[PDB]
């Protein structure tokens, strides 16, 4: 049960003398029971979410995950 | 399932699925052909096993009846009999699974939270499920129940 | 490696792969199974967040964690605090 | 993640002058209003859980979505969603205080929108229950105050929809 | 206390205390006097205020004195008012110490892990302080019935 | 870990030796009553929550810990005890089919003395109340498997000492 | 990651019936092959890292595609696709006793056909390699379960092409 | 702001408002109309602040209005006056909000960057916005002196 | 054994023993007496297994009696031989014991770098495992072959 | 993590009584003393890298210990010595807050032997730097202000040795 | 390349090269034109320095050549001439560059899970490629066999 995010953050504090390029654009794979404890993350850094899709099966079935 | 635990659990080991639990998927193929008549004993008698253990709980439990619990009235006590009958249709979803993944699901995962928000003490609502499955090990015979009272009483401990 | 081959296509970030890494069975064989509670509260504490335990208060909110949840919160909620996040990022492997 | 007073802040350095004058009078008019929002901020927190038990018993307890075919019947479907209309108990009490619905945006509007419409559950059943807590709310707080979170309410009402 | 408050705070952030939280602490210390009014108040009438707001819980719920639920004769009933005259002994702690961190400690952590193996409903207790909120603000004075009354809450949204 | 069969096995394989056939007899005791602890087992997780219940009310409740002064007065330092004693009677219905006291000992009596001295928690009020629970859980299996249930108890209450 | 025992049982609780007599005879037919599924999944483990020895030489050994300037040369390049092979034998026969290509789509084809074009692997040279392993299996498990074996290896190459 | 301070060290936790911290906000509200007063105490005055600080800065360093140096000329001192400018808006935001936090992400979290990348000395500006803090609360009264100050030695240390 | 992996993977959850896994713990205690007789015929004919197997092996594989390689001479081969009576005793282990785990333990977790410091082809010995169970299964029974053989195949399918 | 309001209500607290005549007078003698503390907080709350600057040179400056062979010498130590003398300040102002040394026992006196040692920091540096300190604080705060402080600069430094 | 090796260990760093780095560079750029003439003596003497040593691990592992090993005397023998020939070819890549790299990604990064799906032992592979580079530092000089005898080593050191 993996959603696909896409997420764009900027840097709040710091000025990152790294690239960092990565750390602007994840688009990882995230899993459903532990998405919503990271999507908090993201919100509470000030990211943008753009996109979540489902990269799993479909949406309703409630037995199999 | 019990097809459905086994794999998953060699996904972890990123190899294949053990000979030890490879006798349990064959002893569960040649009890497909006896996990089938728990399953229609619980058709015939659905509306008596449903209708004897709420008056069960009920002696057990009369705080339920009496006006300010969650289920007074004749409107209200429909639900502590239909959500009873929910759980009744939630085991034969899992005797011919053989395990617990119908009713993780369905049942279990958030049941410490609905029925606090609904009001309802899940103390009464375990009370009358282990009041249910003393009706039913009686009904089926003394080899069924051996198997599936024991798979019976898994909910009571997960729902308190 | 089907964790690992997830991070070389870049479909997920070092972050989840360290998560999918300590939830497998050789790490709990090696450090939760074969080790006292509080013990092994304490070390998965010290390789992913690279420090020790903090105090007390700090503690208790991780060992009810494991008594209810289990072993997969409790590395989850190491990885998704604010100090591993914002102290390590969500590219780095963690150091001591 | 900002507040009422530092986004007349924010207006004001953006279009680049001084606090001026439309400000001020903005910004007294974020302090007269700002006692009542101290008064209906405990009254909701008391009664958070007690909020949300009925704000479900007016619209979604006997409904499509009880008789099987739909979101919650499954246990952890239904334990989310009282849980989601917890959250928007809390972060309207935090747009509240505030004073403004951007702390709404950047906290549940970008995300939640795009997961809804993936995860197949009806963005027009939830606008239901939000405007369901909206008048229940009212009642508690008195209606003056239900005039401040009838704003926020709709701000995530007219957002998800 | 509020000075407790004002440092933990403080040392999360690391820095000193500004003189943003110092005013309120200067403003606690002089209105001593006031509180001390009103725990005293509070304390004098620890029989007034439990033997009506245990009428008024169970006019709200009758299903705890009625056979079948928890509390019976003069021996679990009165467990029960002994618990209500732990949250009244509790919640004028706060009042003299100006903070809910007293009350925090010793009540607003885990009580949900707790009752629910007491087999007491968890929301039957909060109907019980809000019967007790309602005695002691009618019995305290206008002005600081929404100052005593906003320790009253806090317990509201411990339980509930 | 370690497992009865796995401290019989381990013991012929350090000596390097085959099965022997005291060990073989030492297998057939373990499959003999193997029956027996796989419905002890069921009995006991069904109850767990409700065992704890009938187990503090036995020794603990109504007594001078949980009063002002001990360790169970502050009503949430006593639901550390709830689950104190939910370890207890689960870890024990581990080690009940493994046959095995070595769960109990690598795992929970390893540094349980040293966390309970560390705080001034009573040990002589927990193997008051393990040695009440002992009772209990007897109670509900019947006398059959609580002498198997006994042992574990006892290997608690033994190394806590 | 469900099998066709977990699929009868989704669409079957769904829709407010119970467990019916139409819903047995698809159980029932689960268990009448599923003997032979056993038989099936224990002897794809035996041949396991057998398979992928024929699997290179049979249609990739001595090609022009390992001759240097193809996709098939370098060592990191040959040893990332023996596992790209295996993973996909491992994932065949978990479908093969699921009874449903439902592990397929979740685990394995979830991003394989764009990690293919973006990565330069041709993929007329992955389903000449996967139908090759389809009748090497059918001469292991006999003639019936291969031909079960072709369905999920068909479900690759029409999830693959 | 103290409003976006408590808010965010409270969503952490996922909990409410405390009732010490909302009475934290009220009397911060309440006490609004006291700030924007001593905000208007600068913006009226804005104009005398930055031609004495401008004359008491290069006074004190003339390299920097010197041929050479990095303002010199009638446009190209201008514009250090103009960056002085800003730092009046930028503490008068600072007044307003209570805390810091406009200081932040406006005005200081980059300069240690910016001026070594535009040439000017960082303690050229640290004395400027020094010589602002001595003409400012000579204008001031007496205990909004610490109160601005604060905003202003912020501005100081976080310079240099 | 059987309950090693039960009591780890559902300790890690940190619940009680689902029974779909006590269906596993029952589904063998009855196959406890097979399980005996079995490894009792394997010890005792321990003999002929390893003269058998170990033969056959170099008219398949005889470059490790060649020189060049490394079971060069007879007081190699008898060295050799020991890890052919060392994994002839973990099968008996395993067979048991009931499942994959001791027999993983013992004797696989370092074989692709206890074999490597040695020199010796990790393969050649995966080929001999198939001979020992090829004169295993050609001597005992054709029912239980279907579960002693596939003891035999997981250390073959982890070895090569 | 106490201060003189939480040890009456602790001590209070733990009787099962209510707060009664002779404590209210342990708090009337704490808030008699409250606006003496909140002026000395804030003085020195204003003066915090000045107190630091003066003691390290009434003190440590131009000593074996600024010079090589001791231990401030490298820039990289030194500026912790300020840091090591830093917390020393502020943790001293919030035990004065509290009326009460237990901050003090609880997060400044636990490695405070074994931190030191453990780093080559002398101790007898640290006391000597301490009453420097002291005797610039209670310069600057007054005489009666002066004591209150010197009780807890005193606890730090019997501690510490 | 070395101007490779130079900009990524830089780049970890965030950093402009150093000029000590660059004196490596500009040292490399007046030495290139060696070891253009170290290559051409390898591909110019291939077909003395392959059939030779080749056969060198055949004398010193007359395991390799005989059936039941991996290799035969028809191509397989034949074979293991080419795939020790491109060690050859990626040595040649390597010293042009005066970097590691060319012998890495192309022909070490996944040798083990390659020869153990090969059947091929890999130390025979390592113990053949010593015999290769012990010919190949006597073929060109005694200056420059010891430069590229800096890589030469280290393939020995990836196999095992
Ligand atoms: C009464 C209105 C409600 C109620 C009360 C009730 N409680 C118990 C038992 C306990 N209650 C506590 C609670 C506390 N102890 C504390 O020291 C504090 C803070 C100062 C609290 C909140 C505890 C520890 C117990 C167990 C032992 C004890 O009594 O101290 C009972 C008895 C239950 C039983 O089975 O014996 C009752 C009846 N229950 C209700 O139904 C009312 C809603
Ligand atoms: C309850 C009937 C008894 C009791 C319990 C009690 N325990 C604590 C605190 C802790 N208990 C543990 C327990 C374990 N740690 C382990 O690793 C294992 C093996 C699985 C067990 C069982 C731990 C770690 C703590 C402390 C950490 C923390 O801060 O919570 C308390 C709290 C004591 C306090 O003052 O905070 C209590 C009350 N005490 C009794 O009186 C009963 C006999
Ligand atoms: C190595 C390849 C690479 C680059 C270059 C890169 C750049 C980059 N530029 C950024 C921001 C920025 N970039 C600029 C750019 C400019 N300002 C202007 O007015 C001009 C138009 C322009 C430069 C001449 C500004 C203003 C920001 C801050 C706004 C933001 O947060 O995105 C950020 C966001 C994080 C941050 O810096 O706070 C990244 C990651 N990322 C990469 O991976
Ligand atoms: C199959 C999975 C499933 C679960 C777990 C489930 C729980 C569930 N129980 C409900 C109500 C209820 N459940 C009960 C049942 C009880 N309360 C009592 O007091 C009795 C003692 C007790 C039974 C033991 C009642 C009375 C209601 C309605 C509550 C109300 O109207 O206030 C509701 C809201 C109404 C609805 O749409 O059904 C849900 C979702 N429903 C499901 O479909
Ligand atoms: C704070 C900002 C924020 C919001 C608002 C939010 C929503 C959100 N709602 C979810 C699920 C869910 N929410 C519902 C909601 C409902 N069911 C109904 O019938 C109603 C229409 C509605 C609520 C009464 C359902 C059925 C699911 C499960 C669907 C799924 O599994 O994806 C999930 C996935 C798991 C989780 O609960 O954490 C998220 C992340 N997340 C956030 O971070
Ligand atoms: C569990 C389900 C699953 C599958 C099936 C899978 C395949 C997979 N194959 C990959 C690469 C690859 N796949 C191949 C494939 C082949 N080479 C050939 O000669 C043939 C055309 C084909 C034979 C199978 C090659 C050559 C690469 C590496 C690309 C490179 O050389 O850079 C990669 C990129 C990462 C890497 O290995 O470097 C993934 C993720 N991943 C998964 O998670
Ligand atoms: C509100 C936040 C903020 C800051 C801090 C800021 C600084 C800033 N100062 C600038 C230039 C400058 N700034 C100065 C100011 C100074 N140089 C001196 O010698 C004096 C000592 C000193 C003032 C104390 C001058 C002289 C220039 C023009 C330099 C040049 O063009 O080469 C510039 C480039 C041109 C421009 O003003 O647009 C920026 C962006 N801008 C901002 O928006
Ligand atoms: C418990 C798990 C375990 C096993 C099974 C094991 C075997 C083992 N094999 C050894 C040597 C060896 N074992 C072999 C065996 C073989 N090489 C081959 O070519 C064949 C494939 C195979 C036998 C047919 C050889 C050749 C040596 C000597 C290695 C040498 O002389 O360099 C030794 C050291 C010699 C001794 O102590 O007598 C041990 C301990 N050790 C363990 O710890
Ligand atoms: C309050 C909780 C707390 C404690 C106990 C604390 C102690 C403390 N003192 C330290 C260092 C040090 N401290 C000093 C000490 C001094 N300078 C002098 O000249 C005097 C002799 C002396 C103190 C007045 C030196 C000389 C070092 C070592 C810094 C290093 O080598 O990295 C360090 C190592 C610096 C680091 O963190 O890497 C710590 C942790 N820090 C804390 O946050
Ligand atoms: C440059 C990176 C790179 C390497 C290294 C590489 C190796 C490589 N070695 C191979 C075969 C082989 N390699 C050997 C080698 C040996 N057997 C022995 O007895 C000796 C110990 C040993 C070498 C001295 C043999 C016998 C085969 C054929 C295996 C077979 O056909 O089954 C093959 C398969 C056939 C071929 O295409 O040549 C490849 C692809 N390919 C690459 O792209």
């Amino acid at each position: 049960r993996s959603f696909k995010v896409t997420a764009c953050v900027p840097s709040q504090t710091r000025i990152r003398t790294q690239r960092e390029l990565q750390n602007t654009y994840f688009t990882k794979l995230v899993p459903y029971d532990n998405w919503f404890r990271e999507q908090q993350r993201i919100m509470k850094m000030g990211g943008k979410i753009v996109k979540v899709e489902l990269a799993t099966g479909k949406p309703g079935t409630n037995t199999g995950l | 399932s019990i097809v459905t635990k086994s794999i998953v659990n060699a996904d972890a080991e990123a190899r294949y699925l053990s000979p030890g639990e490879l006798d349990r998927i064959k002893s569960f193929v040649t009890s497909g052909e006896r996990r089938v008549r728990i399953a229609e004993t619980m058709t015939g008698a659905r509306e008596r096993i449903i209708k004897e253990a709420g008056n069960q709980l009920f002696q057990k439990r009369p705080d339920v009846v009496s006006p300010g619990g969650n289920a007074y009235g004749e409107e209200m006590t429909a639900t502590c009999l239909r959500d009873l009958d929910y759980y009744l249709r939630l085991i034969t979803y899992g005797i011919v699974a053989g395990d617990v993944t119908p009713i993780e699901e369905i049942g279990v995962v958030g049941v410490r939270e609905m029925y606090k928000s609904l009001g309802t003490p899940i103390e009464a609502v375990a009370e009358g499920v282990r009041a249910m499955k003393s009706v039913a090990t009686s009904l089926l015979s003394g080899e069924d129940a051996a198997e599936a009272g024991a798979y019976f009483d898994y909910l009571i401990g997960a729902m308190s | 490696t089907v964790a690992e081959i997830k991070l070389e296509n870049g479909d997920i970030t070092v972050r989840e792969f360290i998560r999918i890494l300590a939830k497998s069975d050789v790490f709990r064989n090696m450090y939760w199974t074969s080790l006292y509670v509080c013990k092994a509260i304490e070390y998965i504490h010290r390789r992913l967040l690279g420090r020790p335990t903090y105090g007390r208060q700090e503690m208790n909110s991780y060992f009810d964690l494991c008594s209810k949840k289990g072993f997969y919160a409790l590395v989850d909620a190491i990885i998704d605090s604010v100090e591993y996040n914002e102290a390590f990022g969500e590219d780095t492997i963690p150091y001591e | 993640m900002q507040d009422a007073i530092t986004s007349v802040i924010n207006s004001s350095d953006v279009q680049g002058k001084y606090l001026d004058a439309s400000a001020i009078q903005k910004l007294k008019a974020y302090f007269a209003t700002g006692e009542l929002r101290v008064r209906a901020a405990t009254t909701i927190s008391a009664n958070a859980a007690n909020i949300v038990k009925e704000a479900v018993a007016k619209s979604l307890l006997y409904s499509d979505i009880t008789r099987p075919g739909g979101n919650m019947y499954t246990t952890r479907r239904y334990a989310a969603c009282i849980r989601d209309l917890d959250y928007y108990l809390r972060y309207a009490t935090y747009a509240m205080l505030a004073g403004d619905p951007s702390i709404l945006d950047e906290r549940v509007l970008n995300g939640l929108k795009e997961t809804y419409n993936s995860l197949g559950v009806p963005i027009g059943a939830t606008v239901q229950a939000i405007q369901a807590m909206k008048e229940v709310t009212a009642g508690l707080v008195g209606a003056d105050a239900g005039k401040e979170m009838g704003i926020y309410f709709d701000y995530i009402c007219s957002g998800l929809s």
